[PDB]
């Protein structure tokens, strides 16, 4: 994927927690980089490091404290961070070259980080899967199946097929955006839909499993929890059908 | 900022900047790939070539276009130009573009089907498929209704493209038959007998 390498991927955090975002190269480039962006806006440059030095454009850089105990490492470590500080964040590195003109950013993954002010609105996935129609089989001989993750907050889920115990890709489409199950409040909960679309013979064998699964990201053991439902911490949330035959 | 454009046709995207540079380049972002570098161009060349891509760069007045000649579904995404110092220490991204830009439907069946309801679950789930890529759904106008909006799926396997939407609910009221009214249902949707 890319040569960049930056956990986590999704991140939630408290205005009081601490956490790391790690960014690693071996490609032995000799500037590293920090961006963030906000939904819909390009990145905005926050840090860059190379040659021993550190050059700010960050408005607050004590809620990030850069490191790099090597030049293959560029840390940030968050603290004290405000709701609006929810974005991706994204690292870079340039190999710069050895008069500098070589100025071409690799990216990592990025980070998207959602700020909690209250993390009593923090919930998980319910997940169910929905099997196929049989007027769909007989008019198309396909079969397709839908997995809904609802009510989870925030919208930080990542959606997998699993069939007969291993991860298929092909014939999956997991929507590119959630909804807003109330698209009129600030804190609502978010809603995603996947399709799985197999042949009618597939889905027409009753040994043949099919489970959707969804890696949710919410709060980790740091963070703490007082309210009497179970604590939403990050964790994977499934549903399964099995195939019916004819 | 908003560009759509049809499967195989160019796309063409402007920027501008405001500083001196040493150097200009594109690049694409997505979920599918993430953030990328196009190409590469300097202060003192006017344009330049690889593979699909062309740019050209015009110093005179600040300004940057990047052509897409025969665009394929996978170009859509959003573009931003950077400019860069020499040195690294200002890589400094611009206004980007979002490219959209619709695969043919080689096949199209449009129709409505009812999946079957989950033991474990309230809601009726309703399918919105195989409708070529000039429909458009339009999301649920009720409180309790969630209409997804279309998802384009390959099944590799038959070398087969289609359209979908999802719709649900667990309100007595929703039904298959008309979840989708709101949009503009193509006059040859099946809708098969249960
Ligand atoms: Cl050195
Ligand atoms: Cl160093
Ligand atoms: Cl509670
Ligand atoms: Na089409």
């Amino acid at each position: 994927d890319t040569e960049v390498t930056q956990t986590p991927k999704h991140l939630v955090m408290g205005m009081t927690n601490k956490k790391s975002l790690k960014c690693e190269q071996h490609m032995g480039h000799r500037a590293m980089y920090w961006y963030k962006q906000k939904a819909k806006k390009p990145p905005e440059l926050m840090f860059v490091y190379s040659y021993e030095k550190l050059s700010i454009n960050e408005s607050v850089p004590s809620r990030f404290s850069p490191e790099s105990p090597n030049s293959s490492l560029l840390n940030l470590h968050l603290h004290a961070l405000q709701p609006e500080d929810s974005a991706l964040y994204l690292c870079a590195s340039s190999p710069l070259g050895r008069e500098g003109l070589n100025t071409e950013a690799f990216f990592g993954q990025g980070t998207r980080l959602t700020v909690v002010e209250d993390l009593n609105k923090v919930f998980p996935p319910e997940v169910a899967v929905f099997e196929p129609s049989e007027a769909e089989i007989s008019h198309t001989q396909k079969a397709t199946l839908v997995c809904l993750a609802t009510g989870f907050y925030p919208d930080h889920v990542e959606l997998s097929w699993w069939v007969n115990g291993k991860e298929v890709h092909s014939g999956v489409c997991t929507d590119p955006q959630p909804l807003k199950e109330q698209p009129a409040l600030n804190d609502s909960r978010y809603a995603l839909s996947s399709r799985l679309r197999v042949s009618a013979t597939f889905w027409q064998n009753p040994r043949n499993h099919f489970r959707c699964q969804v890696q949710f990201y919410g709060l980790s053991e740091n963070d703490e929890w007082t309210q009497d439902r179970a604590k939403p911490v990050t964790q994977i949330v499934s549903a399964e059908a099995w195939g019916r035959a004819d | 900022q908003a560009l759509s454009i049809q499967e195989g046709e160019n796309a063409t995207m402007n920027c501008s900047y405001k500083t001196s540079i040493n150097n200009l380049q594109w690049y694409r972002q997505n979920s599918g790939r993430g953030l990328v570098h196009l190409i590469l161009i300097r202060s003192n060349e006017r344009e330049k070539h690889s593979g699909r891509l062309r740019v050209t760069l015009d110093t005179s007045k600040k300004s940057s276009s990047l052509l897409i000649t025969a665009s394929r579904a996978a170009d859509t995404a959003s573009y931003f130009c950077a400019t860069a110092a020499v040195g690294g220490f200002k890589t400094i991204f611009g206004a980007g573009t979002r490219l959209f830009v619709k695969a043919n439907i080689q096949n199209p069946d449009p129709a409505v089907y009812q999946l079957r309801d989950s033991k474990s679950s309230d809601k009726s789930v309703c399918l919105f498929t195989d409708f070529d890529s000039q429909t458009n759904v339009s999301q649920s106008k009720d409180s309790d209704v969630y209409i997804t909006d279309k998802c384009v799926l390959d099944m590799r396997s038959m070398d087969f493209k289609s359209n979908s939407a999802v719709a649900w609910s667990n309100k007595s009221d929703f039904a298959c038959a008309n979840a989708f009214n709101n949009s503009i249902i193509p006059e040859d949707t099946f809708f098969p007998s249960p």
